């Protein structure tokens, strides 16, 4: 397709390809993976975290 | 690292002397070239070559 | 002169620009240049507009005769050995037996 | 509804953008369940949890 | 180098649940036995 | 599970096209033909109301019911 | 007074308020669910 | 057996049809609101079954009464003295018709 | 899992993090970004002087 | 009690990930840190009755 920038407002040099393609989303979401330790418990055995 | 899905970790050194070694030696600056053979590794990638 | 390209920017190689300016002027400079190649490009290539389709990969019209005739040529020569071999008419090569 | 081009360089290596505006208007939304459970039981000892 | 007595280590390297350390549970069988050697013969 | 109100792409509201499409297919109309007859021009919206699949229809003989 | 159970099959509504088995004071079913806050909840447009 | 996040975002979608220059934005916090720059609908509806339907069986439209949720059942409650600066018919949800 | 190669040379360390990563082109090759909320749990000892 | 302010009045509370004790009078620290049992371990967990350990 013949396409036009959104942003400065002049059409581009290429024509792009455009079109429906079926995308689903995986399990894997960042907000089940973040993670940080300052300080916390220690194993009684060796006393390494 | 590709960012499909990748992780990485991150530690925090607490000392003021690990903070001048990790600075001086370990910093990009001082790394952009791999010492096997001294050939350069920090480069553009694809989308800025072209 | 000429264009850049991987020879001339890419991880591979010395005569990488930010090699020359690392090894000539420090490394302030190759660590600068390299910032500001980050945020050029982008604009560039964003606003020119680069796409790949179907169109991008469909074959011609020479192509197909091209291809067409080299096919028959070929089997016609791997047809051309194996009667050889199993009329037992095929010289061996000076490495190995027939087969 | 994708397009196939080049597009603001925080795209390189497997990412990819979406468009704000569709993310408001449902596309990509979900829910997460979880659960938890928990049980009672009476001693041997006749006495039982409260 | 022939041994006759054996050192019993502290609490701080088996801890309390394992229930208890397998170390433990072999101490308490060397003496249960070794108890049984001297009644016996006697 | 059931229709959204908006167009993803472009913000049409087609929430209230779901019963008449029904409506327009029961009556032997294509489904070109329907779509074209209740006004979903750009390809962005047609696929909103024609691949859709209405759970609610279903998951409702599950709920609790006196 | 006594909090209330909605029984999993007939939903009639049962009440406990003791160490009784969870029985269905109609029917045999054995499963209870418990009915929805009083309160009111607040949320968010978006 | 919608589920509240999801009915919340439902009804944020469907249009209004107050003119917007006649209100202010309103300030950081002051979640009451006042009547220069809110406005208040309700809804509710509570399904049931048709006690005059035949024994078909089989229509859930004639079945039960109530038995669908359309912006139709959003009525305006005024706030203030927007019942008198607004004359009747002007403030609703403009399609009328959404499910 | 012994002590020798499981706690002695290579072990366990606090003050780190763990996160997916993503790409950001405005960044100079010697920055990483990292989120507030991680930046909220570590910490560094600071000696006050004048 | 407090070792600062003699008070009495310590609630055990927790920081984002780290249990500790804290004197809720003067915001002070009196101990913090726990050491616990694993998962890796928690399967290999075997059972000996009280007659059995006790003989
Ligand atoms: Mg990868
Ligand atoms: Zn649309
Ligand atoms: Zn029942
Ligand atoms: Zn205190």
């Amino acid at each position: 397709d013949y396409v036009t920038s959104g942003i400065t407002g002049e059409p581009l040099e290429a024509y792009i390809y455009f079109g429906p393609v079926y995308y689903q989303k995986l399990k894997h979401m960042v907000l089940d993976k973040m993670h940080a330790r300052a300080r916390g418990p220690r194993a009684v055995l060796t006393r390494q975290p | 690292a590709d960012f499909d899905g990748d992780e990485m970790n991150l530690h925090l050194p607490q000392t003021e002397e690990a903070k001048a070694e990790a600075l001086v030696l370990m910093g990009t600056k001082a790394n952009l070239v791999t010492p096997r053979n001294g050939e350069p590794l920090i480069a553009a990638i694809q989308d800025f070559l072209t | 002169s000429g264009s850049m390209d991987k020879g001339t920017l890419g991880s591979g190689s010395k005569n990488n620009i930010f090699y020359i300016l690392l090894r000539d002027w420090g490394q302030n400079e190759a660590a600068d240049a390299m910032s500001r190649l980050a945020r050029l490009a982008p604009v560039y290539l964003s606003n020119r507009g680069f796409s790949i389709g179907i169109g991008d990969v469909t074959p011609g019209q020479g192509l197909l005769k091209a291809k067409y005739e080299l096919l028959n040529a070929g089997y016609k020569k791997c047809d051309e050995y194996i009667e050889a071999l199993n009329t037992g008419k095929l010289q061996q090569q000076p490495g190995c037996t027939a087969e | 509804t994708v397009a196939v081009m080049s597009y603001s360089g925080y795209d390189i290596e497997d990412a990819l953008v979406l468009n704000k505006a569709s993310l408001d208007r449902g596309f990509g939304r979900c829910l997460v369940y979880k659960n938890a459970k928990c049980t009672l039981k009476r001693y041997t000892n006749q006495t039982f949890d409260k | 180098l022939i041994l006759t007595r054996l050192l019993v280590p502290p609490l701080c390297i088996r801890p309390s649940v394992v229930n208890e350390d397998d170390l433990t549970m072999k101490l308490t069988e060397i003496i249960f036995l070794n108890d049984v050697i001297k009644k016996h013969r006697i | 599970m059931i229709i959204p109100v908006r167009c993803f792409t472009c913000g049409k509201i087609v929430g209230n096209k779901w019963e008449a499409y029904l409506g327009l297919l029961q009556a032997e109309y294509t489904e070109g033909d329907a779509l074209d007859a209740l006004g979903l021009k750009r390809y962005c919206c047609r696929r909103m109301l024609l691949a859709h699949v209405d759970l609610i229809e279903k998951l409702l003989n599950y709920a609790p019911l006196e | 007074q006594p909090m209330i159970y909605i029984c999993g099959e007939c939903h009639t509504e049962n009440e406990i308020k003791s160490r009784d088995p969870i029985r269905c004071r109609e029917c045999g079913y054995r499963i209870m669910y418990k009915k929805r806050t009083k309160r009111l909840v607040v949320f968010d447009a978006r | 057996i919608v589920q509240d996040e999801i009915l919340a975002h439902r009804l944020g979608l469907i249009p209004i049809h107050a003119d917007p220059r006649l209100f202010e934005y309103r300030n950081q916090g002051d979640e009451e609101g006042t009547e220069i720059d809110t406005l208040q609908f309700r809804l509710q509806v509570r399904c049931t079954r048709n006690p005059h339907a035949a024994k078909d069986s089989s229509d859930p439209n004639e079945l039960y009464v109530n038995h669908k949720v359309y912006t139709r059942h959003m009525t305006w409650i005024p706030l203030g003295n927007q019942a008198d600066l607004f004359p009747e018919g002007t403030i609703r949800p403009v399609h009328d018709d959404i499910l | 899992q012994g002590r020798f190669r499981g706690n002695l040379s290579g072990k366990r360390v606090d003050f780190s993090g763990r996160t997916v990563i993503s790409p950001d082109p405005n960044l100079r090759i010697d920055e990483v970004a990292v989120p507030v909320h991680v930046a909220k749990i570590l910490t560094f000892p600071e000696k006050v002087n004048k | 009690r407090c070792p600062d302010c003699g008070s009495t009045e310590l609630v055990e509370d927790s920081h984002y990930s780290q249990s500790q004790l804290v004197c809720s009078d003067c915001g002070c620290v009196v101990t913090e840190g726990v050491l616990t049992t694993t998962f890796s371990d928690e399967g290999n967990l075997r059972e000996v009755t009280y007659s059995r350990s006790t003989g």
